[PDB]
């Protein structure tokens, strides 16, 4: 019954799922393709950079972009939004190791964006 | 209000023709008590700049933690940062003189003296001064503290002014540093026989020796003396 469940993101649809939520992974198959192998090693990103025409520059614009010194974020989308959050995780990173006086681990740094993701699917 | 605990010593330097040399000694006295040995006062920064910090040792700890943001600020979103606007020593200077200012007016002061030496990508040296008071300056030989009436007398007999700044080489340079830490270490009751000396070249890098000893005292003469004066 009623109308809507689409108009804000702090609803739930009666099936139990969201919106807009839902709505935004639709948003991320716009993007190109970006992979990531992790190997015993390390890891080993890759991305695909469109090059729409030769107006452009080739090997000057970059999707992948470091956070701390050991970190690759790569990240596909609608790119300035992707920008933020890994604009997001330089600033969280850099009070990390000014706190605790190491290089910010993984495991930590995934709960860290994690949680600023889900705090705006609250509002 | 902060007014100093633990101090260093001295961070002393001077200008030659192809890049800069500075050097300093490795130690924090708590006063009376000479109570760190092995605690190094120079800190390489990017990869051209020696910056080396005297006073206070609390503060200087927490001014190594910016640089090393700073290296991390530098490197993002550009990979040409690295190669061609890398973190220059006129950089590395800049930073560290607003710094100073803007916590000498909340009227709680870094407590330091640095010096920053580095050559520019242009190949000009720099060799820049700044203090706590938030006072800059350049000069041909700069030295910090006590050093700054001791050391640098000596350093500046051999480059006076900026044209003998191409007349003095790799060699005697190098002698005039060491000696000058032997002129310290003599009359300066907080010092240390262990120094870390840096040499800043525009062809060969910046190459970090560690470890030096001061040797060839004189002593040979004290045998001699005796008494007071009315004592003999």
């Amino acid at each position: 019954i009623g109308t809507g469940y689409d108009l804000s993101n702090s609803v739930f649809s009666p099936d139990g799922r969201n919106f807009q939520v839902e709505y935004a992974v639709k948003a991320v198959e716009n993007g190109t393709t970006s992979i990531g192998i992790k190997c015993n090693d390390g890891v080993v990103f890759a991305v695909e950079k469109l090059i729409t025409s030769k107006l452009l520059v080739p090997q000057k614009n970059v999707k992948i972009q470091v956070v701390d010194r050991h970190i690759g974020c790569v990240y596909s989308g609608l790119i300035p939004d992707g920008r933020h959050l890994v604009n997001r995780g330089r600033e969280e990173a850099a009070s990390f190791k000014k706190l605790y006086k190491t290089p910010i681990p993984i495991p930590a740094f995934a709960d860290r964006l994690g949680q600023y993701v889900q705090a705006h699917t609250l509002y | 209000t902060q007014q100093p605990i633990v101090t260093g010593t001295s961070v002393i330097s001077m200008k030659y023709d192809n890049g800069v040399i500075i050097a300093a000694d490795n130690l924090g006295s708590y006063g009376s008590l000479l109570r760190f040995n092995g605690v190094e006062r120079l800190i390489p920064v990017g990869d051209n700049t020696v910056v080396g910090i005297s006073g206070d040792i609390s503060d200087m700890q927490h001014i190594e933690r910016l640089l090393k943001d700073l290296v991390t600020e530098n490197a993002y979103d550009n990979p040409l940062a690295d190669a061609e606007e890398a973190l220059e020593p006129s950089y590395i200077f800049e930073y560290l003189a607003t710094v100073m200012y803007q916590r000498r007016s909340k009227m709680n002061p870094l407590w330091n003296a640095i010096i920053v030496a580095g050559v520019q990508s242009n190949g000009d040296q720099f060799l820049r001064y700044v203090n706590l008071l938030g006072v800059t300056y350049s000069s041909p030989t700069l030295a910090t503290g006590f050093g700054a009436h001791m050391a640098n007398p000596l350093l500046r007999k051999v480059v006076d002014r900026e044209s003998d700044i191409p007349k003095t080489t790799v060699q005697v340079a190098e002698e005039a540093i060491v000696n000058a830490m032997r002129v310290l270490y003599y009359r300066d009751a907080r010092s240390s026989r262990n120094f870390s000396l840096a040499i800043i070249d525009k062809n060969t890098g910046l190459t970090f020796k560690k470890n030096l000893q001061v040797e060839n005292m004189k002593w040979d003469f004290a045998k001699d003396i005796k008494g007071y004066g009315t004592q003999k």
